């Protein structure tokens, strides 16, 4: 179970890093 | 060469493909 | 949970942006609203 | 609430609006009545 | 308030105009009341 | 944090254009204003 | 099964991140409609 | 349930905008309409 | 190391894969 | 085929867990 | 099929967003027409 | 051949996953549509 | 376990992921 | 060439399942 | 088959909807014309 | 369905509306028609 | 219902704007129709 | 090819939902231009 | 080349699947191009 | 455990790409959005 | 045909409003001619 | 053609319109002249 | 070429349309300019 | 060319106005003229 | 370039109609004119 | 910054337009009272 | 380069879709803004 | 550099379309100008 | 500068019509003085 | 670093893109607001 | 080498001809 | 290092893909946005 | 079965993989 | 750690040159 | 054929699909 649960840590990593992007852009493009 | 080099070079690609397809999710708007 | 502390970064990072959003959408929609407002009744004044 | 503060803020810049263009209203319409009544009561009398 | 002054200087304008309009006005109502009076004297002199 | 960087430029951004765009709301406002209640008041005094 | 195993340790793994997603993207949204009503009911006060 | 949490807080907003937004909507209606009638009715009087 | 070692763990690899993808399909609007 | 029934299982769990944003996202945004 | 349970979860999480949204759906139409008529109805009245 | 096998069971498991998708497309649309004619004809009226 | 469990297993891993790629492939409007 | 061809199958297979889908709900929103 | 269904929801749907609006219209655009025509001639009677 | 009843419920309301336009038109017209004959009708008599 | 109110508020105030312009219209009819009626009586005594 | 069948299984299903999008604009696009003559026709009719 | 004939037995692949998408890209893009067209000129005939 | 291994050597490899991402879209949003209140500020002003 | 039923009740209340005009307008003429031809005959015969 | 077929439709609903349009027209402007004349003639012939 | 095919088919649907559209313009328009003369010439001649 | 068709029709349309205008006009100018001058030349005989 | 010739063609096409409009608006305005004038004169004259 | 030079461009833009307005206003409004006055103290005098 | 045949066909492609695309802007457009124009000069043109 | 071209072609473009749409704009805005002034002057003179 | 131009041409044009009006004013207005002197003269002198 | 060269290659070519976005935003926004300018002005300029 | 050219090329070949539909789709769209 | 062999073969080879991606690119949004500012550009000289 | 037999497959695999990778990139308008 | 070093190397040289098209597109899109 | 084979044979697979995945990734607007 090792690989998966640091693979999948893997995917829960880069979800989290590019989200952050994601919600700032589309947050600021509907404010203004 | 060896089946622990095999091994090893495996589990990192995996995390290295896992990442890349956690990117391209977290960037669907 | 290996990555739950990029789970705790994003949430306090998203609270921060909801901040930032509402802050320029006050300021951009009061600017709208009031040169509309100023022209309407200025012709409805004569 | 950002959203109520920028609202209340909306309804009071809209009032003091109405206050400016209710004068102007007035100035040109005493003017527009005045110099309509004049020029009838003037041929009227004389 | 950018607003306040600019509706300030409209109503400032307006009261010019209607300075100018009422001392046209008193021109021409004098000149056709002038004639109208001057041709009814005249008549009833003689 | 690039983030705040970002919405402080943005901000700055907007400020500067809602003066810009007053300013302009303001002289083509007064010039419709102006030649409308000329047109009107010319014609009541004539 | 061996597969059996990954799949039964992926379900569990699966509920974190979907409690995850599920934490952001309640606020995300609470934020981006509110400015889209917000906006949208100010102009239909107009 | 996230879900239910995220309905129930927007369900809030938009009952708070709509107050707000009818509350704005008579005061900016009554103004235009005011001018109107007061400008018909002095018009119909002198 | 073992035959099995990399089968246990390439299986694992798939799974994980195979979710990933799972995700990016499900998000396409 | 076990491998591949329990492979296809954890693709059909993942588009249904990420479907559900998706479409109480959509909906909301339409629905305003 | 082992994910048989996640969609059965799907189909009884997908009626009751629909319900949600149609409820939404219902107030800002509402509002929004009401609004829109009020304007209209009280020009048309004079 | 070990891949036809594969692909064989392949084909089996799609037919389920494309019935599931369907079952929840039909729905979906069926709500999202139903909301757009709404909001349409309700402003067509007018 | 033998070199042709691993050769099955990997074919059957193969067929799976070119569907899911297919499905988002599909999915691009 | 046996697994290539069966792979590519299996895309193909995935492509027509999901256009499908993509079509049907395209033509009705655009209908609409 | 699942979008033969889609298709008989929603053109119900549509079908539904277009009879509620038309009806609409016609109260409406009744009331407007009616006022109208009300005005137009109680100024040429009188 | 939550349709029916909207459309139900904005008819109705847009047939109260007219009833209170129509009571607002009523007021003006005859306060215009009125003064207008007040005029009139004086002048004529005397 | 925020629009009863509101209709009700704007027909007050039209109530309001008539009860003035009667006021009015009934001065400057009196003016006028006694400088006509003075003039017609002096001419037919003299 | 193993998936021919897919292939011809989706081009006899494309034909037919090409004709429920033509059935269905139809009678949407019927309906909205009907609606939007009637108002222009009746307005131009007085 | 074990490679170059994996390569040159997905070229021939290649061309049945870009020939099966062309064929159906053709027929989709001539109904949705021809809706649009058709709701555009119908509207602005008017 | 190897997999830990490769994990933290991929969160410093993270961490490096995430900041060079952040660096570019600050610099892009700060121009696609100028340039968007540019365009919709002068029309406004207009 | 709704459109059909909506113009033929909008022509049956335009008759209705013109055969009430007919009615006010001869009332209001023959008061009108009435007060002439008296003055004008009183007038002749002495 | 499904094409064909609508467009006809809507230039037939489109003449079916304009021939109740004509009729109203007939009508208000019947009145409306006739009014005017009646009041003309019977003031030059009394 | 399926591409060819495909351009030439909306060619064809394009053509159509506009000729259908023109046909409907020159209908529509002459209805609403011969209202229009109409009601302008018989209020002259009258 | 569909639109220079269109113009000549309309504009034959138009002249077929005018010769109308021309002939009603002429008859009430003859009435109303016919009137003033039998008044006139039989006031003046006797 | 396809676009020069378009816009040529763009600016052609708005050449001729200027010319039937200037057509049209000659014979509506001598109409009106010679109708106006021949009133006038008439009355002036006998 | 771009953005600064382009608004004040455009400023000045708009300035240099109210001064040809201003110079075409003063012409047409010079001819439309010069006519007026004109005929006015023409028939006055004479 | 293997592919570089592909990319060579994909240029040759892309040039003759240019030229389809040019070809049907030019056609839509060129009846949108005849179809436009017609109408506002025929309202000019009374 | 690819891009540098990219930009150069589409500024020229804009350069183009600019100088034509200006060209069309006076011709257009001309006529309908003449068009309003001519029916102004002729009907003052008259 | 483009506009300069067209504006200059406007202001050109306008001059122009405004030459022709002010010739046929003075030739509308010598004959309705002249008339309405001879006929004063000769009552006078019989 | 492996990459970091064409990290620092995309950052020299963003900075080069806005420079380009700027250029052409100023020239496109200046011809759209001067053609609405020209045609403002000279419609209110009469 | 040998893996990764061909492997390239197979991307390389794939974006080549979808492209070659994205493409025609978008200009057609665009145009009307 | 094998793995570094791999990444500089790659970077030859990814050079050679962006080539081609940017030779593609170049054309089409030369083409795209021309006939973007071309609709643009006619729509706005109108 | 042996490791050409691995070795073969898993090329074919790589390059069925690369394609639908080429064509999902290539639909991204 | 030299594969995924060189690995991960790769993925950001390939989001950097498409990047490079995507902004450029966008800058240039919303520019009109 | 050899370890080392597979090894090299699968170091190159890695980065052209690491490579196609980057791809996707920037393509996201």
């Amino acid at each position: 179970m090792s690989v998966l649960v640091y693979s999948f840590a893997s995917f829960v990593l880069g979800w989290c890093l590019r989200s952050g992007i994601t919600y700032f852009t589309r947050l600021m493009e509907t404010s203004s | 060469a060896d089946f622990d080099t095999i091994y090893q070079a495996m589990i990192q690609i995996s995390v290295v493909l896992c990442f890349a397809l956690g990117i391209i999710a977290g960037g669907q708007r | 949970d290996p990555a739950k502390a990029a789970f705790n970064s994003l949430q306090a990072s998203a609270t921060e942006y909801i901040g930032y959003a509402w802050a320029m959408v006050v300021v951009i929609v009061g600017a709208t609203i009031g040169i509309k407002l100023f022209k309407k009744f200025t012709s409805k004044a004569s």
